[PDB]
């Protein structure tokens, strides 16, 4: 059984550095090229760099040339990506993968990757905004209350309702990264509209990296 | 044969001035694959050809299906091609107890790179390093430079699709010329002093 | 520097149906192009390498073939575990490029979204900014858009979007699209609207409000 | 009243290349079709008349033909003097009409515009009006467009545009577009921008300024 | 007679046990022994319906 395991990701300030590492087992490195592949959230895959383990020779994508250095160690059966002067544009999930020879071959084993982010906004807990319901007739007679979870970093954040008790009717969107250097996402709860004045609707945002939580009560409004 | 050629450098034995019955191969049934094109496999031992070419090589089990007219694929296009109007038979069998070695039998090679496709029955055994990229290789293997061939991992633990198979292809060349290869048409006992 | 174009961006085929996706190299890629399968939250899995070699551990339903620079990625029959985003990688030369990713869906009856508008509230405006939110709910297929309007004119440069994953039985999803105005800009425009465009929609859905309303 | 539809509206071909322009009558016009060559600042010159008759004084390079209601103008080898607007006219019935006309260019290398922005100046604003001028310079082909944005969002119903003739060596041209605001409207917005779209442009060129700047 | 997908209610013969006699019908459904491998009514190597 062949395995590849990433480490060395996390949050760095722009202009700083992170050193990725890929442990490997089940095969040697010699005779293979080690490669790093990048994937921004919402985007497809991009090759970053490659090293031929038995030669020391490397190749780099133009997009990371200069900033990144790739290396490998055949005695340790591990490989590294040294990413210097990291930019906002370098935020992505990084994966290690292997292919046979210098090139011309596909990648058989992949690790599960690590998330690398660059942000001047550092680590922040969330703030929560309400969303007023429609007061007009709708199909099924339903209506929804909601919230916008904003300015937290890093992602993942867990968002639920009624302090975690309400999952029924809950529709939560993936977060995206804003100009603030921090993440945000919307969420609504859709129920028969009379339930909006019966059930409790507290937007439950749990953000482990900043050791906090936000419980924001959302109520029906004239509209 | 004790040993078969690599598919990139498949052997070709030209057969002429001789006799054989194709059904013998059929009847032994040592094969996993036995398919004829142009000519039926059903004891067609009454046909004569100017020449017969017996081509032979070792490939993986998942590659056996490519050795046929009308096929495309890494072998069909770059190691061993058969023509659209091919008359001949493709016979193949599992050679795992012959062509596999502990640690891998890497004596068998296949071509990964070429600048063009092969012609029917073309053989190109050049070892010159292939330039995939824009810069010259100058005889050096590297990123964007590939020694055109690769070995097969013919390991003792391979599943069937990765086990070696021995493939022999018999091309039957029928020309407006004297034929030289025929079958041993069946004879009977001489009977004397009776109406015959 | 060989680029890869992958098409379609999304493909639909129901369970038991056949899938063909085409990957086109801008130059010869020889037989060094690989096909990968990606699920949310996971690394891409190799399906096929070097154009036609099925990777061990990959179901026999996966196959593919080549003509020129065109690599056809084939699933002979889809099962629920095969609904994934598929990618092509060209290992022939460096840098290694990839296609864009093709999402395979299930051919559900096509239908328009239910549209809910959540105009900026007085409480949200306490931050100094307005957020106009339009949610498109329970719809299929994946391609959808919102033509946002301010004073009934089409907007751009002031909006954001997010899309949910797809339902396990229906493969429907919801889409979030919003407008960002500072409170100061919000009060300088009179008519706000969400014009929804979708394949299952016979006429764009338009919902609207006036500044200061809701 | 028989119409002569002309196509393509513009044609590019290098010097020495063969050019065909097609005029389609909406009904029969018999053979009564004439072609004219018009240069900037000049009268149209008769080239061909009555479907295929060459007019004396017109180079032998010109010829014509007819199939059904389709009348074709052919230039066997373009010379520099042939880069002109061509027209078709029918004389079968009254009113006698002409088609739209088509322009022949030299197929000069295709490229994106250089873009300069000219924000309303303090002196210009003394008029009580304002305008934002965006100029796209030295580019090719002829098809081009400019979108305008206010507070980074698209504008509509408040702009003007024009296009220059083509350069004698490059065949390139410039495009001018502008926003029309009263000074009072200028004062209600903060960010102005020009978004340029063109066939030789891989990504629209966006230029902008703040109110009161430049 | 034409149908989309082929007219599945019409049957056609591709193989025969022996050359058909002129104006004589053959309504047998027995599998044709095209090969050297006994067919015995079922699909097999060089056996065709």
């Amino acid at each position: 059984e062949v395995q590849l395991v990433e480490s060395g990701g996390g949050l760095v300030q722009p202009g700083g550095s992170l050193r990725l590492s890929c442990a490997a087992s089940g095969f040697d490195l010699g005779g293979y090229s080690m490669h790093w592949v990048r994937q921004a959230p919402g985007k497809g895959l991009e090759w970053v760099a490659g090293i031929y383990a038995s030669g020391g020779a490397t190749a780099y994508a133009d997009s990371v040339k200069g900033r990144f250095t790739i290396s490998a160690d055949t005695s340790k059966n591990t490989a590294y990506l040294q990413m210097n002067s990291l930019r906002a544009e370098d935020t992505a999930v990084y994966y290690c993968a292997r292919s046979y020879y210098y090139g011309g071959f596909g990648m058989d084993y992949w690790g599960q990757g690590t998330l690398v982010t660059v942000s001047s906004a550092s680590t922040k807990g969330p703030s929560v905004f309400p969303l007023a319901p429609s007061s007009k007739s709708t199909s099924g007679g339903t209506a929804a209350l909601g919230c916008l979870v904003k300015d937290y970093f890093p992602e993942p954040v867990t968002v639920s309702w009624n302090s975690g008790a309400l999952t029924s009717g809950v529709h939560t969107f993936p977060a995206v990264l804003q100009s603030s250097g921090l993440y945000s996402l919307s969420s609504v709860v859709t129920v028969p509209s009379s339930s909006l004045g019966t059930q409790t609707y507290i937007c439950n945002v749990n953000h482990k990296p900043s050791n906090t939580k936000v419980d924001k009560k959302v109520e029906p409004k004239s509209c | 044969a004790t040993r078969f050629a690599s598919v990139y450098a498949w052997n070709r034995k030209r057969i002429s001035n001789c006799v054989a019955d194709y059904s013998v191969l059929y009847n032994s049934a040592s094969f996993s694959t036995f398919k004829c094109y142009g000519v039926s496999p059903t004891k067609l031992n009454d046909l004569c050809f100017t020449n017969v070419y017996a081509d032979s090589f070792v490939i993986r089990g998942d590659e056996v299906r490519q050795i046929a007219p009308g096929q495309t694929g890494k072998i069909a296009d770059y190691n061993y091609k058969l023509p659209d109007d091919f008359t001949g038979c493709v016979i193949a069998w599992n050679s795992n107890n012959l062509d596999s070695k502990v640690g891998g039998n890497y004596n068998y090679l296949y071509r990964l790179f070429r600048k063009s496709n092969l012609k029917p029955f073309e053989r190109d055994i050049s070892t010159e390093i292939y330039q995939a990229g824009s810069t010259p290789c100058n005889g050096v293997e590297g990123f964007n430079c590939y020694f055109p061939l690769q070995s097969y991992g013919f390991q003792p633990t391979n599943g069937v699709g990765y086990q070696p198979y021995r493939v022999v292809v018999l091309s039957f060349e029928l020309l407006h010329a004297p034929a030289t290869v025929c079958g041993p048409k069946k004879s009977t006992n001489l009977v004397k002093n009776k109406c015959v | 520097d060989i680029q890869m174009t992958q098409s379609p961006s999304s493909l639909s085929a129901s369970v038991g149906d056949r899938v063909t996706i085409t990957c086109r190299a801008s130059q010869s890629v020889s037989s060094a192009v690989a096909w990968y399968q990606q699920k949310p939250g996971k690394a891409p899995k190799l399906l096929i390498y070097s154009a036609s070699d099925l990777y061990s551990g990959v179901p026999s339903r996966f196959s593919g073939s080549r003509s020129g620079t065109d690599f056809t990625l084939t699933i002979s029959s889809l099962q629920p575990e095969d609904f994934a985003t598929y990618y092509c990688q060209q290992s022939h030369t460096y840098p290694i490029t990839f296609g864009q990713g093709t999402k395979v869906e299930i051919k559900r009856t096509v239908a328009a979204p239910s549209v809910f508008i959540f105009p900026p509230s007085d409480e949200q405006l306490k931050s100094g900014t307005a957020s106009v939110v339009c949610l498109l709910n329970n719809f299929y297929p994946r391609e959808a858009k919102v033509q946002w309007k301010v004073d009934n004119a089409l907007q751009s440069g002031n909006s954001q979007e997010s899309v949910t994953e797809q339902d396990s039985k229906d493969s429907t999803y919801s889409l979030s699209s919003t407008l960002t105005l500072s409170k100061a800009d919000y009060e300088k425009h009179k008519v706000y609207a969400c014009e929804v465009t979708h394949q299952g929609l016979s006429s764009p859905v338009t919902k609207s409000f006036n500044r200061g309303e809701c």
